[PDB]
């Protein structure tokens, strides 16, 4: 297998900056270096062939090159579009090996999130088990902590998170905490706190309901 | 313009096999070898075989060398991929792809079809009503969601109110957990909006003939 070590693996830069994606290859591929974009919905196009040659519709400002046996795309000037995944091919030689993969994300300001705390849902009860799902909407950067506390302890089995990708409107993630628990030890506590820590503040948002009456 | 449609992807019990087939149009398919790409859950692109115009000069990865076969019927223009021993590795989304960059010029991928090789079995989803009684937000702004829970495998549909409400909703990706999947759905609508309005989660597993619907009313 001829490798193709690409970097960087992902990399943040705000509008208009430019960006250098690196592929070197571990073998003669004389320039047979192909640079191929995955977009968020799946969808793949190819942007430069030929280790230079732009595709017909690839905008002016991406731009292959070579020298010795690295190969660098170059996006001066990043638009929006341009919010995607980046993988060389190489297909010079018969087992034909891609790049890594360069996970392109927009340098957002800052962004706290909005925790809404929700308890179990009356239908799953009587499913026997319960979930308090609690979504945490809107932040930026991505990195958000999360801590559950059924009554005053803290607990961890039991949370299934689940990130968003970077927002296509306002480039902000979300996330979804769910913890569960069989109704019966859901019903032998009182109070559920879903707290998370984000570098947007210093004090935990925290959001927490309580059962009892109604 | 060019167009190639993969389809045959399915839940597929390890060892068994599945045959995918990957239309295309739009270009003299008897000029072009085809090529099968394939990527893993949430990994890289990996190249899986390679077939000449002719079918006279065939390629393969290692990973699959000997269990798949790759063909095509030049005059029906759709290239195969036939697929034995289908091993939990196996599965992901298999996208066929035009080849021949050398001079070819254009260059086309499909839309990947996907194949998830497990022992599990169908599981029909439980879709639960997230009604706020706490879903706070802002106070001028009401959060609703939706829980599908339990279901296998993937994908389903989740949707709020049949496609009308698109707007200021966040599903988050599923998650395997044991040996069964979970999602949701966030939604922001005004304060106003609901409950005077009615929001309601619409959720299809198709691969189970599963379609729900949760109308999210008020009161926990
Ligand atoms: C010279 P040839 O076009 O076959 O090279 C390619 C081989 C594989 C490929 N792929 O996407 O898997 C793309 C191009
Ligand atoms: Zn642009």
């Amino acid at each position: 297998q001829i490798q193709m070590t690409q970097s960087p693996s992902s990399l943040s830069a705000s509008l208009g900056e430019r960006v250098s994606l690196t592929c070197r290859a571990s073998q003669e591929i004389s320039g047979y270096l192909s640079w191929l974009q995955q977009k968020p919905d799946g969808t793949i196009k190819r942007l430069i062939y030929a280790a230079s040659t732009l595709d017909s519709g690839v905008p002016k400002r991406f731009s292959g090159s070579r020298s010795g046996s690295d190969y660098s795309l170059t996006i001066s000037s990043l638009e929006s579009e341009d919010f995607a995944d980046y993988y060389c091919l190489q297909y010079a030689s018969s087992p034909y090996t891609f790049g890594g993969g360069t996970k392109l994300e927009i340098l957002r300001a800052d962004a706290a999130p909005t925790v809404s705390i929700f308890p179990p849902s009356s239908e799953q009860l009587t499913s026997g088990g319960a979930s308090v799902v609690c979504f945490l909407n809107n932040f930026y950067p991505k990195d958000i902590n999360v801590k559950w506390k059924i009554d005053g302890s803290e607990r961890q089995n039991g949370v299934l998170n689940s990130w968003t990708d970077q927002d296509s409107k306002d480039s902000t993630y979300s996330m979804s905490s769910t913890l569960t628990l069989t109704k019966d030890e859901y019903e032998r506590h009182n109070s559920y706190t879903c707290e998370a820590t984000h570098k947007t503040s210093t004090s935990p948002i925290v959001k927490s309901f309580n059962r009892n009456e109604c | 313009d060019v167009k190639l449609v993969e389809s045959g992807g399915g839940l597929v019990q390890p060892g068994g096999s599945r045959k995918l087939s990957c239309a295309a149009s739009g270009f003299t398919f008897s000029s072009f070898g085809m090529h099968w790409v394939r990527q893993a859950p949430e990994k890289g692109l990996e190249w899986v075989a390679y077939i000449s115009s002719g079918s006279s000069t065939i390629y393969y990865a290692d990973t699959v060398k000997g269990r798949f076969t790759i063909s095509r019927d030049n005059p029906k223009n759709t290239l195969f991929l036939q697929m034995t021993s289908l091993r939990s590795e196996d599965t992901a989304m298999y996208y066929c792809a035009r080849g021949d960059y050398y001079g070819s010029r254009g260059a086309y991928w499909g839309q990947g079809t996907l194949v998830t090789v497990s022992a599990a079995k169908t599981t029909a989803p439980s879709v639960y009503p997230l009604a706020p009684v706490c879903g706070d937000t802002t106070g001028s702004s009401v959060t609703l969601g939706c829980l599908v829970k339990g279901y296998f495998p993937e994908p389903v549909t989740l949707t709020w109110n049949s496609g009308s409400l698109s707007s200021g909703v966040h599903t988050f990706p599923a998650v395997l957990q044991s040996d069964l999947y979970t999602l949701s759905s966030s939604v922001t609508v005004t304060s106003s909006t609901w409950p005077s309005q009615s929001i309601t989660c619409n959720v299809a597993h198709p691969a189970s003939s599963t379609k729900v619907d949760k109308k999210i009313e008020p009161r926990g």
